């Protein structure tokens, strides 16, 4: 009941098992390379399926013979997109033409709202084109056949969570392409005229066949049937399923921006993306699984064209060339391996030459490379994914000593500079002086040899030994043991992996494997008996020597594995990696670049600057890639690395379990129907080598060692640094390294003298890079690198020249109806539709094509839920059980306008576009909720909607949700199954860390806590629920949250039962809201008309039971979009036409005309960079390492000091909180508190320890020529300032957005300006006195009891050094 | 003697940090000469623990003394050696054959069998062979930034470009007139008395029975 | 002191000789270095081979 | 002089240590 | 005072090391 099959694909794509269903159907199919599937006996449940008598008249009139999947997936596609509009009766629900008028209505309603807010009218005009119902069913390809197999998909869904039933089936009829789903497969049927197609055979038509029958005279087989089938899985359609959505989504988006500009849009053209769609489904069907390798390589096309747009400079065609070339290579190759005759593969070419000859700007070659996954995925084999791990782990490398010592010294040398300028001093050295001369004199005179003269002593540094660093005993986090985590079996039990039909035997031994589970089972769990575990090497005993591989999700490789280990193993690896990235790896920097066309020039000047103004500063920068890196190492490299960390931590044998143990293992994958080739039952214990699988892997694997592979990097780059003599800047994003190298040029030097000096500059250290890696074993491929002056990842973004370029279809191209949620939650749904919005707003800079896509699917999450739950039998018509009658549109629109907070439906909140993190949600919904009913002309509804009645919650529940109301309506669903989530947890644990934690008597120590936190005279929530986070019982939060993601501890009928009626309950509270409401309320709120006397009355009335009479504060802050207007103050000549307009306190705003860069023209906003930067301008003591519990510990005492009163008796009231997590005495613990005694505490909570916005949610590329001035708004510029309700970080980010907003499709020239302000209002603006909470009575509760959780107590703060 | 002493120190001291780097990398298990020529000899494929060679050119070398035959250890060497080939004037720098270039141009162009498709081929053919490829490749490119088609990028490479001044156009060998390409037939023309590419004469198409027409462009 | 100089010239020869022969090093890597030093590990820390041991001496190594 | 002999000791040490560990290998 | 004494002892001590690895180096190192 809790589970459900996945919604959408996340899963390899493997045909093994299909094999076994044709052979027990009397079809033929060669899926698998694996010969145990040729002659094995069929499992009992595969072969129960061919008695079904739907199954057998399905296949009626069949031939023998069967093809593979994708040399039908063309015709496929092509079948499903022409003919789903006469099956309209089938999804006659989901009310197509609702979901177009909900979504028009939308637009229109955020277009009122932006006209408003800016203060111009008529900014957003109407091209009455995109504007009429019948827009998208008449001129979107895509629009049936999306809506029939969104419907087919749930039917789908259903069937393969049923358990088998044999008599469980759907299917589908059509003209073409019949359908049929049975437990775990699904079978197309086509027409063989429609294949052969006036050809003399059927491999003559479709050359990639010949794989299955070389050259067979099939005519007899294919003359007395009419039809040709395809077995495939469950995964095949809902990858179909997948690809339609996303095209759909991409072609909508499109065609209304290129409606909306005309002029530059930054989306390709729709020209261009007929053309790929249907090239790309060719190229897959005529070369089957391969085709993916010509595809995959429309990504670095996509970057190579981008290249080709500065100065011109001969290598800036380099790249692009270099890909040309390789992609003529594939095909030359795919061409004789499958004897296709030259004019058979037109396809391919008219691939390549649609993206290289469409000639795009930057903007809209960066948004194409987004369509990488719109043709599918490939079928993957272990035995192909396998040979080439093989090859690369077992090879042979030449390396040479001098390397690989220069560089381990580098090593230890930035160690030891790090330690220095963070201690001031040098560590203890312990080694003979004698041996090192030119470290001996400074380390007698305390002082740091210079970076210039390094290079030359560099050997002296072998020869350093010293002190522990690092205590083991303590690492920060300790929660990441408890997280979800795969794991392998061991050794005993290393065949039940697999079937027992298949393998041929029965497994002696039979196995449990997820790591929430053997956490909660294992007896002792000490952190120290992990480490006396790989210290005493106990992992060597023959149980734990088995390691397995697993195949990666959505790529178009032949395959990329992960690996398994088997639990303790595990355990050994999180400790390293943990203890690592907290003790060593932070004298590394591996993030340390900026983009350097966005750096101030001083900065440059002195970064850039060999030892230490008339100079000009040119970067150039070089890509290579880390995944090729993990197989690759070898101990011959890396023992000194690994030696020098165990000495540093003091341990002995922790860093080496990696290479002692992999190579003694047998690799190979775990598949359940494909074992190794060569396996039997005598032959089991030792099995030999064979395609799937082998012996002696010599290399790393992909994340077992990453923090000391990144460190190993960062020290080469270093060397090479000293070598070359210039600077270099390095950054790591999740697989690209990108280096920079900044020059120094005269003032008096052509442009293209500098750019072509600085590539020079960047090659040198390219080819220096390369020779020092390949003397260590590893290989960086010229081809695939290229150096450029502009081209730069940075985030996960792309920039050219300092310019941000957009990426916002990744984001919104995967916008759906449903998401992976519990129990298929509506409210899941639509809070996964608005996540998804508000990045893919921050990426580009049009709002309305993406506003329209996300409103779209929010209607379609109701309708479809509504008449297809999964929970529920198969018609069950929700609205009609609960409301006697069905929804109406207008009902449904009110559920979807109403704010979440206020207990609606609504995720979309405009003033999202804007900045994300929102001071006060209450005050920013109500705001919204005016607006939308005066624009629905039903004005008199907003009493009646925000007055619903209070439901029953405890004080619990007011300390987790401080911001909230007490309506039932805006509770999630999580909330109702925490409770029995805990009560498995006191019945399957035997865990010491968690029974203790979750003691016999921990749901009074809630209770107790939560009542006293909102016990003091004035209540101040915030307060709270800061507070809760770090004492107990927010630790057990935590660790709820983290187990909760897992199965038969969540899960346990009567839980149907539960969950059903919470269902309809939900549902009865959002969609009625005559049935909730307090006449009472209603009455007392009509008389206010602020909105912050509006907020303040609900929250006092919604938690009346808990207050008892008390008043709240620090919780109301005022709407920035209430409080400040818009008013402008000139506007140049050229956009007073385009606006179609005819002719104190504030802040300042205006554009600034000088430009920097500019790429490809200066005539839109987004396009430019400028200058400025305007989000610039907004302890005694201290320990080395200090524990989780020492912060938290830190920061209560900080807020409880701040919040009472000087003359009080604070101490009291901080020893019952302080006892529970540390063993310091109170008069320590102040010694590290840092300067007090400023503030006003109801205004300096709120930004003192409150989250804010940084940025406004827009491209970054506006900010840059924005001229911010917060000083004109009067004595608010610390009289009455810290004093008030304005927060002036917040107006900067408000200026940047409107700016940025208003601009976003003018057409810009050398000639325009804009200047406007931002001026205040007087009805939102408050003077809040400054006051203090008084507390009468100290807690009162035994919270000492945690002396043995290391997970929750310090039992010695301070061991590390003092500081 | 202090200067002559404390030389020999200094020198003293770096000698033996790097031999004792280097006999723990690859301690205890290392094949000595003497087991490694013996092995190698009598297997025909180095044995599988490391091994110390003098330079990079006798590990290139290392192969059973009775025949010569490939084995791991020596491909290691290959490719470290054209590693170390690399210059930082040519790092990642296209080499195209004339094949290969003739390709890439066809991806700039437009349309099927036009006459621009005849004089890609022939362009390239003469350019590979007199060395110029690569200039060729960059001029190409240049025009191509400047703004320009392929095909007005492909006019002006052969009126000005220096491998093409006084060349006489190629001679291609077909059964009748009908065997040129459809698009490229309304171009044909009567052979002019002495046709050169820098003037707009593509190739001369010579047909069975000794009839020739020259493609203008 | 003329024993102290002879010396010395043969020690300079000597010294300069083997880092001029360092500067041109190269080695290959085995499959026996990992093996070996677990093997060696598990000695010094227990005494006695480490069990199911058959694996290293098909590596050519528990000895 | 006494650093001088000092030193020399100091690299006759590591010079004994390193010598076994080359004496294992042959 | 021990040192200057314990120095001229020391380099033949050196010096027989340093034929030792001389010799080593010509049995470890493949030069064929
Ligand atoms: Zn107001």
């Amino acid at each position: 009941p809790t589970q459900y099959p996945d919604a959408r694909l996340s899963s390899p794509i493997i045909l093994d098992q299909c094999d076994l269903l044709a052979r027990s159907l009397g079809l033929y199919s060669h899926y698998s390379h694996n010969p145990k599937l040729r002659n094995c006996r069929i499992p009992h449940h595969i072969y129960r399926l061919r008695n079904s008598t739907a199954l057998k008249t399905f296949l009626q009139n069949c031939s023998i013979l069967t093809v593979p999947f994708h040399s039908i997936w063309d015709h496929i596609l092509t079948s499903i997109q022409y003919d789903a509009i006469n099956h309209v009766d089938d999804f006659k629900y989901l009310l197509p033409s609702e979901l177009v008028k909900y979504a028009n209505w939308d637009n229109e309603f955020l277009k009122a709202y932006l006209n408003k807010i800016l203060g111009l009218d008529h900014v957003f005009s109407a091209s009455a084109r995109s504007q009429c119902e019948d827009f998208s069913p008449k001129e979107n390809p895509y629009y049936w056949g999306m809506l029939l197999l969104v419907h087919l998909s749930q039917l789908a869904r259903r069937i393969k969570g049923q358990r088998g039933s044999l008599r469980s089936n759907w299917k589908f009829i059509g003209t073409d392409l019949e359908l049929f789903g049975i437990a775990d497969f699904v079978i197309f049927k086509v027409p063989v005229k429609t294949i052969i197609r006036n050809a003399v055979s059927l491999q003559a038509s479709k050359p990639g066949l010949r794989i299955w029958y070389r050259d067979q005279n099939l005519t007899p087989y294919l003359c007395d049937d009419e039809f040709i089938v395809s077995v495939a899985s469950y995964e095949c359609f809902i990858m179909i399923k997948d690809v339609f959505i996303e095209r759909y989504n991409t072609w909508e988006i499109c065609a209304r921006a290129w409606l909306e500009d005309s002029d530059g849009a930054d989306y390709p053209p729709l020209d261009v993306l007929g053309e790929l769609y249907n090239q790309g489904d060719q190229i897959i069907a005529m070369y089957l699984e391969d085709g993916f390798k010509l595809i995959k390589h429309l990504e670095p096309l996509c970057v190579s064209c981008i290249q080709t747009h500065g100065i011109f400079t001969p290598r800036k065609y380099w790249f692009q060339s270099q890909m040309i070339k390789s992609y003529y290579d594939e095909l030359h190759d795919l061409n004789l391996k499958l004897q296709i005759s030259d004019n058979k593969a037109e396809c391919a070419q008219n691939f390549i030459k649609t993206i290289v000859q469409a000639k795009l700007t930057p903007q809209q070659y960066c948004e194409l490379f987004s369509l990488q996954k719109h043709w599918g995925h490939p079928v993957l084999y272990n035995d192909v994914a396998l040979d080439k791990v093989k090859k690369h782990a077992q090879s042979t490398k030449i390396l040479k000593p001098k390397v690989m010592f220069e560089t381990f010294c580098v090593f230890k040398f930035i160690v030891a500079k790090n330690h220095y300028h963070s201690q001031g001093s040098w560590y203890k050295t312990t080694h003979d002086l004698h041996l090192t001369p030119y470290l001996r004199q400074h380390i007698v005179s305390n002082s740091f040899p210079s970076q210039a003269e390094i290079y030359q002593h560099l050997w002296e540094w072998y020869f350093v030994e010293h002190e522990p660093l690092f205590s083991t005993k303590i690492i920060s986090d300790l929660s990441i043991f408890i997280k979800d985590r795969a794991t392998a079996v061991n050794q005993e039990c290393w065949d039940s992996v697999f079937d027992r039909s298949v393998l041929g035997y029965n497994p002696p031994v039979r196995f449990s494997k997820r790591v929430p589970e053997q956490f909660l089972g294992q007896a002792d769990f000490s952190l120290n008996q992990i480490l006396e575990f790989a210290e005493k090497l106990e992992y060597l005993a023959p149980s734990y020597r088995n390691f397995s591989f697993s195949l990666k999700e959505k790529e178009l490789n032949i395959g990329r594995t992960f690996g398994k280990l088997p639990y303790r193993v595990r355990n050994v690896q999180t400790l390293a990696e943990a203890l690592l990235a907290d003790g060593l790896a932070k004298a590394f920097p591996s993030n340390m670049m900026v983009v350097t066309e966005r750096e101030q020039k001083e900065a440059l000047l002195h970064q850039a600057s060999w030892h230490h103004e008339n100079a000009i500063v040119r970067g150039a920068s070089f890509v290579t890639d880390l995944e090729k890196y993990n197989l690759a190492f070898r101990y011959e490299f890396t023992r000194h690395f690994i030696d020098y960390c165990n000495r540093c931590y003091g341990v002995k044998n922790l860093f080496d379990w990696m290479h002692f143990l992999i190579p003694l293992c047998y690799m190979h994958v775990s598949d359940f129907y494909s074992p190794p080739h060569c396996v039997t039952e005598d032959n089991r214990n030792n099995p030999p080598d064979c395609a799937n699988a082998y012996h002696y892997h010599l290399g790393g694997i992909e994340g077992l060692q990453q923090k000391l592979w990144t460190c190993i990097s960062c020290a080469q780059i270093t060397l090479v640094e000293l070598k070359t003599k210039l600077k270099l800047k390095s950054s790591v994003m999740g697989d690209n390294q990108c280096i920079t190298t900044l020059s120094l040029f005269p003032i008096d030097a052509p442009n293209d003298y500098q750019e072509n000096e600085a590539e020079l500059n960047a090659a040198r250290v390219a080819v220096e890079l390369a020779i020092t890696t390949g003397y260590s074993g590893i290989f960086l491929k010229p081809e695939e690198t290229f150096v450029h002056s502009g081209f730069i990842y940075f985030g996960k973004k792309q920039y050219l020249n300092g310019v941000q370029l957009p990426q916002s279809l990744k984001t919104m191209a995967r916008c759906g109806p449903l998401s992976d949620s519990i129990f298929d939650d509506l409210q899941g749904s639509l809070a996964s539709i608005g996540t998804s919005f508000e990045r893919g707003t921050s990426e580009t800079r049009h709002i309305f094509p993406s506003r329209w896509i996300a409103s779209f699917h929010s209607m379609l999450a109701i309708n479809l839920l509504n008449q297809n739950h999964l929970g529920f039998p198969l018609g069950f018509n929700i609205d009609i059980s609960c409301f006697k009658k069905p929804l109406t549109f207008s009902e449904k629109l009110i559920a979807l306008i109403t704010p979440q907070v206020l207990g609606g439906l609504s995720f979309l909140n405009p003033e999202k576009l804007f900045y994300r993190n929102i001071s006060d949600p209450l005050t920013s919904g109500l705001f919204q909720l005016k607006n939308a009913l005066e624009f629905l002309e039903k004005e008199e509804l907003f009493y009646i909607l925000i007055s619903k009645k209070p439901g029953l919650a405890d004080a619990s529940d007011f300390v987790m949700n401080p911001l909230g109301l007490n309506v039932p309506g805006s509770k999630e669903i999580i909330t109702f199954l925490r409770q029995t989530v805990r009560e498995n947890i006191t019945i399957t644990s035997q865990n010491r860390i968690i029974n203790s934690l979750f003691h016999i008597g921990s749901d009074l120590e809630d209770q107790r806590v939560c009542e006293w936190l909102l016990s003091s005279n004035p209540v101040m929530s915030r307060f709270a629920a800061d507070i809760f986070s770090r004492t107990p019982s927010g630790k057990r939060l935590q660790v709820l949250g983290y187990l909760e993601g897992t199965r038969t501890l969540l899960a346990s009928g009567t839980m149907l039962m539960k969950l059903r009626e919470l269902t309809r309950n939900r549902w009865k509270s959002w969609f009625s809201y005559i049935d909730a409401l307090d006449d009472d309320l209603s009455e007392s709120l009509e008389k206010f008309t602020c909105t912050v006397d509006v907020a303040n009355f609900l929250r006092a009335y919604s938690w009346s039971d808990v207050l008892k009479g008390k008043r709240l504060i620090g919780a109301t802050l005022p709407c920035l979009l209430e409080q400040f207007e818009v008013k402008w103050i000139n506007l140049s000549e050229d956009l007073r036409e385009q606006f179609n307009l005819s002719s104190l306190n504030y802040v300042s705003c205006a554009l600034d005309r000088k430009v920097v860069q500019k790429h490809p023209s200066v005539n839109r906003l987004a396009w430019t960079i400028g200058n400025r930067a305007p989000y610039i301008g907004s302890p005694p003591l201290r320990v080395n390492c200090p524990s989780a519990a020492l912060k938290e510990a830190i920061e209560m005492v900080s807020r409880l000091l701040w919040v009472t009163q000087g003359t009080a008796d604070r101490e009291k009231l901080l020893i019952p909180l302080l006892n529970s997590r540390v063993n310091l005495d109170y008069q320590t613990v102040l010694n590290f508190l840092p300067t007090h005694y400023s503030g006003n505490i109801v205004h300096r909570y709120n930004d003192q320890y409150g989250q804010h916005s940084f940025m406004a949610n827009r491209m970054s590329n506006t900010s840059t020529r924005a001229i911010i001035s917060t000083n004109t708004l009067g004595k608010y510029a610390g009289q009455a300032a810290i004093d008030s309700n304005i927060i002036f970080q917040n107006t900067i980010n408000l200026g940047v957005a409107v700016l940025d907003i208003a601009l976003s499709l003018a057409k810009l020239s050398s000639a325009s300006n804009v200047t406007f302000r931002l001026m205040l209002n007087k009805c939102c603006t408050r003077h809040v006195p400054s006051e203090y909470l008084y507390f009468d009575k100290p807690l009162d509760v035994d919270l000492n009891k945690y002396m043995d959780n290391e997970l929750v107590y310090d039992n010695d703060p301070l061991c590390s050094g003092i500081k | 003697m202090g200067r002559t002493l404390e030389a020999i120190s200094k020198g003293m001291s770096e000698m033996l940090a790097k031999y004792d780097h280097l006999v723990i990398s690859t301690g205890r298990t290392t094949a000595p000469a003497a087991a490694f020529d013996a092995y190698l000899n009598e297997h025909g494929v180095p044995p599988p623990q490391p091994a110390i060679f003098k330079d990079l050119g006798v590990a290139q070398q290392a192969c059973s003394k009775g025949t010569m035959v490939k084995n791991a250890t020596t491909d290691a060497a290959d490719k470290m050696s054209k590693v170390l080939e690399l210059s930082e004037e040519t790092f990642s720098k296209p080499n195209l054959s004339a094949k290969d270039l003739a390709l890439l141009l066809f991806t700039h162009l437009p349309g099927n069998n036009t006459p621009f498709h005849i004089l890609a081929q022939v362009l390239s053919k003469i350019a590979y062979k007199s060395g110029k490829s690569g200039a060729f490749l960059d001029a190409f490119h240049q025009i191509l930034s400047e703004g320009e088609n392929a095909q007005a990028a492909l006019t002006r490479l052969s009126r000005t470009f220096d491998a093409f001044l006084g060349v006489v156009p190629p001679v291609i060998r077909v059964k009748n007139f009908q065997t040129v390409p459809r698009p490229c037939q309304k171009s044909l023309r009567a052979v002019p008395p002495n046709p050169t590419i820098d003037k707009g004469w593509v190739c001369v198409y010579s047909s069975e029975q000794g009839e020739t027409r020259a493609l203008k462009i």
